[PDB]
DNA sequence: CAGGATGTATATATCTGACACGTGCCTGGAGACTAGGGAGTAATCCCCTTGGCGGTTAAAACGCGGGGGACAGCGCGTACGTGCGTTTAAGCGGTGCTAGAGCTGTCTACGACCAATTGAGCGGCCTCGGCACCGGGATTCTCCA
DNA sequence: TGGAGAATCCCGGTGCCGAGGCCGCTCAATTGGTCGTAGACAGCTCTAGCACCGCTTAAACGCACGTACGCGCTGTCCCCCGCGTTTTAACCGCCAAGGGGATTACTCCCTAGTCTCCAGGCACGTGTCAGATATATACATCCTG
């Protein structure tokens, strides 16, 4: 069997997803989530498709930046595995 | 009729920038044509810089067309433009960077 | 209706800088948004400058100071030099 | 439209982390990321819905989303 | 020349809320600066809203939307309620 | 002649707020008096809230006068005002807090 | 003027860290803090001098400093 | 001798300086530093005293906030002593 | 526990400058009237939203082996806290003065406003070449040896 | 290194649809002229920013001691990673329905502009009292035992 060492495939995905520019979250679940969230502010809202697309790009960019900061925090604590404490520290420093 | 853009040697429209400034001035303010020329020159220079970096990035990738990926690479590859342009480029991706301790 | 944008002028600048290089529509939209953002920042800074000194007129000096405030470092230096060059050329005609 | 927050699957969060350079991901990271994403979307959607309601419209335009992102210092280029 | 401020009105509000508690000059200046900042934020948001909708007139609707955008949560809700009450009283008188 | 502030039941000046809005309106915009009433009411409400919290903080410290320290305590003690007021208060100091693991 | 950055003495940096809740301080923290303070002052003073030069003045006023701080999202209350 | 254990006077100083509102940096050295820094942008500049005071308050507040973030980072890495890497991480996440 | 020293907390008189108040005046708010431009409302249409159905593969979900990373424990030596003698420069007080901020008066360069004109710019249509997709060959990287 | 094997780069061929160009038309830039205005400059005043000197003393500094903490090393275990098999719902494609957003027209009403009047809010001046200061003093805490 071509059993790879734990981490090699992770590095391959890291290299592959950094060179691509496609959206990573599935479109329909994100659209459903956006509609559910907007249901709390105003009922029976209609969403333009470009609005959902822009929301998806914004959310993905925000999450990528947050994960970059989280990885920095994880490296700071002499770890390679990110943890919820890392995300909490990153968001606290950013002022969120 | 020689246009103000041709008079100032600029590709960008001096008249349109002047009109935009006039309809953006607060409390019936006045705007001089020199301000419009200066602003048009600034916008043209910024366009030229960004397009030069993007064209260099596209040439490095052996393509003849600038895409949002090349714009992202050009913007984040220059410290000054990175500081100036903090917005998110749709479809630009991220600059490939793997931290040293992960290898 | 007629939507006014900087697409034609951006294309002209590109053909001045890279004659053989083309550009996609999405990149044009992104660049147009970027230019609109920069113009908005410059206009806001010029308005603040005019309000601070009680001057109702926004002349080239206000634009120059707003640029020194907004663009950073060598980019601001080159932009100021280019603007002064364009202003001198406009005045001399 | 209920509890569609689980629609952001673990593979999707793993891909998002991979794009950001993360090598290993803990178990609770998926729940933490879902909560953070929900908060961010709540803020942006609230601002966009306020913009839409002011314009007496019932359709959330992409341009309102661009404005909502611009208000919070997260300018987006390409849709406006 | 005379410099206009909000000190008298802040003092009236303080006497309504805390009749027996005074305010120092530094604290009063800080309160005036805070009120100026809030008014500037509301005016900027109202102008942006007017520009977006091509509506040159700024009315109570624009101020309400700006309050909802700027002020957070329950503070925004209570501020909107107070503003609505004030506008209703003004119109009924 | 009665003032608009008295007409709307507000301590803050409706006329001054209207004049300031007219001065700050961009491109010969129009401003209604109702907008001025709304803005004055909201400014008065914010003043009342911040002053109430500051007076409570001052009373907790057995001091009969509001100081910048009390303003800092009141502002950082409320989540909504902390979110709204991100500026620096001169002479306000910091809220005394020491981490659990630091003791 | 030269080497005036050393006028920010180690006791002053220790007091600033104490106000910030810091219990233990490393040796290189003083030089790091001096560099960071120099960068911050460079930015603020550059903006303030730009504002002063626009007003055709040779004297930097508190208004210029306040505007420079406001531009960088560091609004200061207590000086106008 | 009343030799205190290390860190006790540190905690007392933390408690004492947090309740005070006085400026911590000496005024004259800060004024000299501000004049030296401004010498690079425009020669023979005069400084209003209130301008120097406002600069001092802004700088002290900024440094206190930076040290709070630095302490957060140091606690994250299971340490009580702040280090230059903590300051660097804080300034990186803040976007400085 | 338990005593010794202690810095901090508590109490009180001093005063002292900082806050609340009184007065001139002048500038901005209020009242009234006019013109007109912008907001409110209604009708129309068209395309842009939502909803639904078939298929079906590519992705998500679930099991399972397992090895590598997180974490606890221990030693250790090195850097930082603590206290003291001392001096070095900051702070207070005063003085001496001149650069420069601030207000006032002129007036001429300059920008707002309107009308006519025309050419630049924008919307719609067509095409062909650069880029994307599918498949294969060669190149590079990795685990196990 | 070596080999076996997977991943990826490159190389090609074909398609396909998006960019660049062309044309009608439109509406805003341009030019000319007038009229007010504001900012560039000169001038005077008077305020404070700079410089200096003298003295005091509190803080910075250098040093010596000690000990707590950062860090390296080792072991344990548990928990994500990689891979295989099942399932499931996302996406493409197509079709229906309707609703609401954008446009146009009418109306009317609400605000800018101008003039007059007056009162309240802002510089200037004054009294007195709440808190900072100095001193005395109680007390809960740290440390060493």
């Amino acid at each position: 069997p071509h059993r790879f060492r734990p981490g090699t495939v992770a590095l391959r995905e890291i290299r592959k997803y950094q060179k691509s520019t496609e959206l990573l979250i599935r479109k329909l679940p994100f659209q459903r989530l956006v509609r559910e969230i907007a249901q709390d502010f105003k009922t029976d809202l209609r969403f333009q498709s470009s609005a959902v697309a822009a929301l998806q790009e914004a959310a993905e960019a925000y999450l990528v930046g947050l994960f970059e900061d989280t990885n920095l925090c994880a490296i700071h604590a002499k770890r390679v595995t990110i943890m919820p404490k890392d995300i909490q520290l990153a968001r606290r420093i950013r002022g969120e | 009729p020689i246009t103000r853009s041709s008079r100032a040697g600029l590709q960008f429209p001096v008249g349109r920038v002047h009109r935009l400034l006039k309809t953006r001035s607060t409390a019936h303010g006045r705007v001089g044509a020199t301000a419009a020329v200066y602003t048009a020159a600034i916008l043209e220079y910024l366009t030229a810089e960004v397009l030069e970096l993007a064209g260099n990035a596209s040439k490095d990738l052996k393509v003849k067309r600038i895409s949002p990926r090349h714009l992202q690479l050009a913007i984040r590859g220059d410290e000054e433009l990175d500081t100036l342009i903090k917005g998110t480029i749709a479809g630009g991706g991220v600059i490939p960077h793997i931290h040293k301790s992960l290898i | 209706k007629n939507v006014e944008t900087y697409k034609i002028y951006i294309f002209k600048v590109l053909k001045q800088v890279h004659p053989d290089i083309g550009i996609s529509s999405k990149a044009m939209g992104i660049m147009n948004s970027f230019i609109n953002d920069i113009f908005e920042k410059l206009a806001q800074e010029s308005s603040k400058l005019a309000r601070y000194n009680k001057k109702p007129t926004i002349t080239s000096r206000e634009i120059q100071t707003a640029v020194r405030l907004v663009l950073p470092g060598e980019l601001a230096k080159h932009a100021v030099s280019e603007g002064t060059k364009a202003v001198t050329k406009f005045t001399s005609s | 439209l209920r509890d569609n927050i689980q629609g952001i699957t673990k593979p999707a969060i793993r891909r998002l982390a991979r794009r950001g350079g993360v090598k290993r991901i803990s178990g609770l990271i998926y729940e933490e990321t879902r909560g953070v994403l929900k908060i961010f979307l709540e803020n942006v959607i609230r601002d966009a819905v306020t913009y839409t309601e002011h314009a007496r419209r019932k359709t959330v335009t992409a341009m309102d989303v661009v404005y909502a992102l611009k208000r919070q210092g997260r300018t987006l280029y390409g849709f406006g």
